[PDB]
RNA sequence: UACCUGGUUGAUCCUGCCAGUAGCAUAUGCUUGUCUCAAAGAUUAAGCCAUGCAUGUCUAAGUACGCACGGCCGGUACAGUGAAACUGCGAAUGGCUCAUUAAAUCAGUUAUGGUUCCUUUGGUCGCUCGCCACUUGGAUAACUGUGGUAAUUCUAGAGCUAAUACAUGCCGACGGGCGCUGACCCCCUUCGCGGGGGGGAUGCGUGCAUUUAUCAGUGGUGACUCUAGAUAACCUCGGGCCGAUCGCACGCCCCCCGUGGCGGCGACGACCCAUUCGAACGUCUGCCCUAUCAACUUUCGAUGGUAGUCGCCGUGCCUACCAUGGUGACCACGGGUGACGGGGAAUCAGGGUUCGAUUCCGGAGAGGGAGCCUGAGAAACGGCUACCACAUCCAAGGAAG
RNA sequence: GCGGGGCCCGAAGCAUUUACUUUGAAAAAAUUAGAGUGUUCAAAGCAGGCCCGAGCCGCCUGGAUACCGCAGCUAGGAAUA
């Protein structure tokens, strides 16, 4: 249950952490601010992304990713592969040769921001797009609305 | 291929320049300038297809090398300079003073002006920014910049600057009920007041435009050019008056005027 | 194939003469052309070798240590006229430039003057 | 001639791909610089756009930052003690953008006693007389002794940091990009983070 | 024009198909008077080419000492025009063809807030406090002159010759302001007392840009680790800026004095900001035939996380350490394509069907692969070198493609 | 949005999201459909038209208009699924 798991000290760049501990600043009271910004078209910043204790360079609220462009929607199908979930967005293509439709899909991998507790199998997830994060990962998780739950035995 | 282009084929040049299909294979290919290569109309075909003071391309050089062409008061000697929007030419040999604004049919209209209203231009602002050492700047619809501006001028205001001096002259803030001209798209060349600047977070803003004759059309915001408080233009105003006539509305005024 | 400063190969090798080494006038900017060259070590494989005498020896070689052709393409910069003449300062340097009498047979005699720089 | 674009990767499904064109100039060759410690040797390469980047072949000094008291001066570079990325680089003394490098403290020592009036880098006594005691005495007046003695409440530092000030050198962190820009800048380790990197040096 | 007729039979009615018909597009036969617009070595062979050419270029205004032209209009700076050469810009555009190439290119659509951008313009161009400045230095080419070569747009030595080439480099503005420090202020609570200030002598530094880290919340955007300002320093010698430039019509006050002070229009140079050209790259959607191609990728980066490495910038783009994942019968992977993609063309009741190599835009390649210099722009072939294959001149030495 | 007045009408919540439809933007010219025009007619073309009284600084005018699928952006409609 620790944050320093990598071999280098993972830290937000902008907040300045080494500031003037003298005997006026007593060591029985320890606190730091946690950097977060707000993007733009009306999304909340969820609770555990502000007072949370994690760290990321690629979370859209507390990393250097400035997310802009399209906003798309999907269904979670595969939640392996650390900090990265695979969502299978699924559409209905139209062919005018038969005047009838055709089921098609191509799944897509998005960056799981670590401020979320339950992101399970089969969840409707809204997702915006940003700069390229990896070779497959471009997009980014914003907000999980309820699915596969609200009541689990 | 390995670098940028310096030719232009004929049919790639826009259809409102009205070039002959058979005179040759190439286009003007205007220079790099303040007005981009699709919107603008170069100085060359304006004299040899529009004004028809010339015959060839050689004729246009040997008036323009002798330094009597004054685009916006500045003596220009190249043949394919990009002229653009809110432009004033000045022959200053026998008093021409044209002004090139889009007509009611989507083309550049040869429009004469008195030599006293030919003393300025209007510039839609598109980016202001606080420059270094605590001063602000801006930039115009074309590639002009202005230091120390009047800070009521906010984004997509239209300012005025006067030639041969260069300072700010007039400003008019973007607001509803105020007259403008759309300078691009499917509705360019038709002129009307602004119902509202309807907004979009993220995406393009598209505004609702009401003319002087009750038509209600719309273009997106990056073509709106304000020249009017209430409804008064600060500029000379052509025939057509920024009102586009339908195919029945044209044919009765075209076949009652060749009588 | 000419001899080149610092090859030290008694033989004939091929180097890549860029713009400015020796023995190759390049024909456009950045053009490197590899041409064969001969090394700086002397041999009897030489049809001719240049030579520069740096000291008088014995006598008057006929036409070689006498008959100084007078330098006609003289100073034009205003520090080559201001290197030879020991003109101090405020001397009106323009009057004192090197000149040339002109002697075509077909025309009349002239004296011709350079421009000036700096 | 080393490429950098996509067409020598495998695509997303895991299937091979065939490149349709020769590799262009804008996938410029990428030689490793290996910034190491000595005197100063700096080489340049003209790039696209005509700009010049100073890639740093060998260095001596840097322009490190103390930050918390806003003290940025030069100091010279001694040794490289840790590097988190590649464990090869620390046994061969190469400087990269995030290598925990060890530097002397004596340019920060002569700033600290010049401003705060504390003993620092001195530990036993009876040797500090010639110009080493007068860095705080100077025959100060009333208004001078008032402003410096109220700075005593803003002049404590945690004991695991000045313990190596007494012993001589500080380990700092590079933040510039040597081999790309041409310096070895950076901040100085302190706080809970200095508790971290000394622990990982301890455990290697 | 939402169209059918001749054949299985001794006949009839069918399912069926053949043939006929009418296009439009290649070849070819026969034939041919006039006149107007006129496709054309793509189909096989992205096969090889003898030759001759298709890219250079002076403005009054970067350098004239060619006597090569000037009436040397005269006791000396140049009446200028000028051949060549140095420099600056191009030669990366056109043009040719379709071999590659099956989510590739490409078509939209949407970004670059993840970045560079010659020219054109529009702004910045005494913001810096520091003994040649009425101008500092060394060559080099054209040329006088000796040549070697069997030979090529082969070039060596020697003489000197300029600069907007190459370097260097300050005067003046510039008087100082500003925060930092600190022997003197005593006029105040000195009354055992302690004060609260202004004044400073001193010694540092003062810009644009680069780089590190820090405070703070003019102008900001659905949105910032935005821009702007303050604090503390650096400032790469194969080293960023603050004009040692060239003309044109001449003038102002001339008062230290017949000597120095001052002015116009230009022409180029000019780090940076923005535009303009654009290029790169990311997002979403869209492609032919095949299962006699059903599982594919992962030592060797396959997918993701850290942390760097160079890179114009995003990132397995590499590397190291980790994670054991990814794609699939909604057809992946593999192969075939006589597939460049598109705007289109023919066809036409409507649905479609087939072609589009080709003149417009986008991509690829200059015999086959690969590697680079110079340039704002190249993995350039009317640039270079290596290999492969084909191929020339030759006096056998080497040249040229 | 003319510290609590009234003729006030928004920033917004979009309270299961989509599928479907409707309108509006943006959709390079050429070409096809097409509007004007005795190229002598026509394929074509983008030009042409009208009077010397020498005023004839020569006047008027054309060079229109749709079709640009699918997928995204928009404000609606909420039967059907």
């Amino acid at each position: 249950a620790d944050i320093q798991t990598e071999r280098a000290y993972q830290k937000q760049p902008t907040i300045f952490q080494n500031k003037k501990r003298v005997l006026l600043g007593e060591t029985g009271k320890e606190k730091l601010p946690r950097y977060y910004k707000n993007i733009g078209l009306g999304f909340k910043t969820p609770k555990e992304a502000i007072e949370g204790t994690y760290i990321d360079k690629k979370c859209p609220f507390t990393g250097n990713v400035s997310i802009r462009g399209r906003i798309l929607s999907g269904v979670v199908t595969k939640m392996k592969m650390q900090r990265t979930i695979v969502i299978r967005r699924d559409y209905l293509h139209y062919i005018r040769k038969y005047n009838r439709f055709e089921k098609r899909h191509k799944n897509m991998s998005v960056h799981l921001s670590p401020c979320f507790r339950d992101v399970q199998i089969g969840d409707i997830v809204t997702v915006g797009e940003c700069r390229p994060l990896s070779k497959t990962v471009r997009f980014n998780v914003l907000k999980v609305t309820k699915a596969a739950g609200t009541k689990k035995q | 291929a390995r670098g940028p282009k310096k030719h232009l084929k004929r049919v790639a040049a826009p259809k409102h320049w009205m070039l002959d299909k058979l005179t040759g294979v190439f286009a003007p290919r205007p220079s790099t300038g303040p007005h981009k290569l699709r919107e603008c109309l170069p100085l060359i075909i304006f004299l040899r297809n529009r004004l028809k003071y010339a015959l060839t391309g050689d004729e246009v050089k040997k008036i323009c090398m002798q330094r009597f062409i004054k685009i916006d008061g500045k003596v220009r000697t190249d043949i394919t300079y990009p002229a653009g929007f809110m432009d004033v030419i000045s022959i200053d040999k026998t008093g021409e003073n044209f002004r090139l604004i889009y007509d009611t049919k989507g083309r550049f209209a040869v429009h004469r002006i008195t030599p006293e209203e030919a003393k300025y231009k209007l510039c839609k602002v598109r980016k202001i920014f606080v420059g270094t050492k605590g001063i602000p700047h801006l930039v115009t619809h074309d590639a002009r910049t202005i230091r120390y501006p009047d800070p009521l001028i906010k984004v997509n205001d239209t300012i005025q600057i006067d030639l041969e001096t260069g300072k700010i002259t007039d400003f008019i803030k973007f607001d509803t009920g105020n007259l403008c001209m759309v300078t691009g798209g499917a509705n360019l060349g038709r002129i009307g007041v602004i119902t509202n600047r309807e907004r979009h977070p993220g995406s393009f803003d598209v505004v609702h435009v009401k003319d002087a004759n009750g038509n209600s059309f719309a273009t997106r915001l990056s073509n709106i050019f304000v020249i009017g408080k209430g409804n008064k233009p600060w500029i000379s105003l052509p025939r057509g008056k920024g009102i586009r006539l339908t195919i029945a509305e044209e044919r009765d005024k075209r076949l009652a005027a060749k009588q | 194939f000419p001899m080149k400063q610092g090859v030290l190969t008694h033989g004939r090798v091929r180097l890549l003469l860029s713009k400015g080494h020796s023995c190759y006038r390049p024909r456009r900017t950045g053009e490197r052309k590899r041409k064969s060259v001969r090394g700086c070590i002397v041999d009897a494989n030489l049809s001719v070798l240049n030579l520069v005498i740096v000291k008088k020896g014995e006598k008057d070689i006929p036409g070689l240590t006498d008959t100084t052709v007078p330098r006609r393409l003289g100073p034009k910069r205003a520090s080559r006229i201001r290197k030879l003449f020991n003109l101090s300062k405020e001397d009106d340097v323009r009057q004192y430039v090197v000149r040339k009498p002109l002697n075509k047979e077909g025309k009349k005699p002239r004296t011709k003057a350079p421009k000036i720089q700096r | 001639g080393i490429s950098r674009d996509n067409w020598h990767k495998r695509r997303k499904t895991g299937g091979k791909r065939k490149p349709y064109h020769k590799k262009r100039k804008y996938e410029l060759g990428r030689p490793a610089a290996n910034t190491k410690i000595g005197p100063r040797r700096i080489h340049t390469v003209r790039v696209r756009g005509g700009n010049k980047k100073y890639r740093a072949l060998r260095l001596d000094v840097g322009n490190f930052s103390w930050g918390s008291e806003c003290c940025t001066r030069k100091t010279r570079i001694i040794d490289v003690v840790y590097n988190a990325s590649n464990n090869e680089l620390v046994r061969t003394k190469t400087l990269v953008k995030n290598c925990i490098v060890l530097i002397d403290s004596t340019p920060y020592r002569q700033w600290y006693e010049s401003h705060y009036a504390l003993p620092l880098g001195r530990k036993k006594g009876a040797k500090l007389t010639p110009e080493e005691e007068e860095i705080l005495n100077k025959k100060r007046s009333k208004k001078i002794q008032k402003k410096y003695d109220e700075r005593k409440k803003n002049a404590k530092i945690s004991s695991l940091l000045e313990e190596q000030f007494q012993q001589g050198k500080l380990l700092a962190c590079i933040a510039s990009r040597p081999g790309q820009c041409g310096r070895a800048d950076g901040y100085v380790l302190e706080g809970k983070e200095l508790e971290f990197y000394l622990r990982k040096i301890k455990a290697r």
